[PDB]
């Protein structure tokens, strides 16, 4: 409930310039979970029409591929498959700072060295396997988007937890212990007050008595 | 990370096909392996499926972000919770005969 | 009881700061509870021999006041996301504490340093922070502009080593290079 401090008026002043500085970090702390609160708020409002976004562009995606392949008379997954050599859609991580949190966001990048589709060698349905290629790159791309959202969710989840963890902790624990430190060490400093004051009556009795015998 | 740049699907075999047609995914030389594993829900086994997914979430794997169709993830739900780690992120992309659940959705359950 | 019967009647005060002698930093001269009540007598001299002095002074406190201010939140938040302003103030006042306050007494070159040459770190160190406080304020990223002024950076933080011994004539040529060169860093 109080620190091991030895009471001395440095040690008072500095612990209670210890509680000044907690308090203050409390309010700060405070302060910074409700800003990172209601950006989270924010953040679950995009996260679900994101995910009503995607449920549209999946659907939509999945009917234009299976249209292609209806048109090009086979599953192009095979081609698709073989044409798996390199990656022709890529996430470059960025730190953006959102608040007060480096919070990872990503964004697509795209190479030409992947440009082939499996359309090549087909030999049906290329307008269509194109049209269904465009239709999924733009659904990677909302994926992407919504994949750096969700990213920013769980990092600003954790940092949210981590900082009202902090703000409950010193409200209950280092300002109740700073605060109980602070009157035992008055206390103890008030004994010793007491204490001199009784000395220095003793002296000036005896000093008086002194006195009356002269 | 630099590394990082990569994307991976788990997802059913339409699915699978259409994200290679976008492109997402490489073979890697070296690991002769590539981030498009296709892998049936009704195919393969829960185990392997369990064996993929933490594969492609560990392991010092490069992929950014893990993608898992509901129907699939629901087999290895335990596992989608488990992978409590911020990168890769996960997501539920809905399958055919299969729309995607809110309630399934085991990163937007922390809200 | 001692020193508060002192302070009443004393006109200057360089109250030692134990955190600075913990970290071995000499002079440990504690930067917010010292003071001198001649600061405005001297004026009179100030504005006669180095006209600058007292403006210069006056920054130098502001600066270091304002990263005292900034570093009980960097301590309690982690700092992460300070302003670009904010960690270039801090970053001045960090240089300024390492090199310009700080003073090895046995060293050669630092034993006495003269009023001169005092004045023209005092003008290198503002200058920094005002280049640096420009560069923000064009919009180009500290994180850049630490790694592009890096060497004004350590030509500051050895013009500390500037021997008095060469002359007020010499030594304050030296400086005026060394802010013409800040000027045409300031390119970058």
């Amino acid at each position: 409930n109080r620190e091991q401090v030895f009471p001395t008026r440095m040690t008072l002043g500095l612990m209670k310039t210890k509680l000044k500085g907690a308090n203050q970090g409390y309010s700060l702390l405070k302060r910074k979970s409700e800003a990172l609160t209601k950006r989270f708020r924010d953040i679950t409002k995009r996260i679900d029409d994101a995910k009503q976004k995607m449920g549209r562009v999946m659907q939509t995606a999945a009917f234009s591929l299976a249209e292609v392949s209806y048109a090009t008379g086979e599953n192009i997954g095979y081609q698709v498959q073989e044409s798996v050599s390199t990656a022709r859609f890529k996430v470059r991580a960025r730190q953006e700072n959102v608040s007060g949190v480096y919070l990872s966001q990503f964004e697509s990048y795209i190479d030409p060295e992947i440009n082939d589709f499996r359309l090549t060698g087909l030999g049906r349905g290329g307008q269509q396997v194109q049209r269904a290629k465009e239709i999924y790159s733009r659904a990677v791309e909302t994926l992407v988007e919504l994949a750096s959202l969700q990213t920013a969710f769980i990092i600003l989840d954790e940092v949210i937890k981590v900082t009202n963890r902090r703000v409950n902790a010193i409200e209950h624990v280092i300002i109740p212990r700073t605060e109980n430190t602070i009157a035992y060490i008055n206390s103890e400093l008030d004994e010793l007050d007491r204490e001199e004051f009784y000395r220095l009556k003793k002296v000036q009795e005896k000093k008086q008595n002194e006195t009356a015998k002269l | 990370a630099e590394k990082r740049t990569l994307i991976a699907v788990i997802a059913d075999e339409d699915t699978t096909t259409g994200l290679l047609l976008a492109g997402i995914g490489q073979i890697t030389p070296e690991t002769q392996e590539k981030n498009f594993f296709v892998y049936q829900e009704g195919k393969t086994t829960k185990e392997e499926i369990t064996d993929k997914f933490n594969h492609f979430t560990e392991e010092r794997d490069d992929i950014a972000i893990l993608l898992i169709n509901q129907h699939i993830a629901e087999n290895i739900r335990a596992r989608v919770d488990s992978f409590t780690n911020a990168f890769p992120a996960i997501l539920e992309i809905p399958s055919k005969d299969h729309p995607y659940d809110p309630e399934k959705d085991s990163v937007l359950k922390r809200v | 009881p001692v020193t508060t019967a002192t302070l009443g009647i004393t006109q200057v005060f360089w109250g030692l700061d134990k955190k600075l002698a913990q970290r071995k930093h000499f002079p440990s001269i504690n930067t917010s509870v010292s003071y001198s009540k001649y600061t405005n007598v001297l004026n009179k001299f100030y504005d006669s021999n180095y006209p600058e002095f007292p403006v210069l002074r006056d920054r130098m406190k502001e600066i270091l006041s304002n990263a005292e201010e900034l570093e009980q939140v960097v301590q309690l938040v982690g700092k992460s996301a300070l302003s670009d302003s904010d960690k270039i103030t801090l970053d001045v006042a960090t240089l300024i504490k390492e090199d310009f306050l700080q003073q090895n007494g046995y060293s050669t070159y630092d034993a006495f340093c003269p009023i001169w040459k005092t004045f023209d770190m005092m003008r290198a160190f503002i200058s920094y922070h005002d280049e640096a406080q420009k560069a923000v304020a064009n919009g180009a990223n500290w994180s850049k502009l630490a790694d592009s002024t890096g060497d004004v950076k350590h030509a500051v933080s050895s013009s500390k080593f500037f021997e008095p011994s060469r002359g007020e004539k010499e030594v304050h040529g030296e400086f005026e290079k060394l802010l013409s060169t800040m000027q045409e860093r300031f390119a970058e």
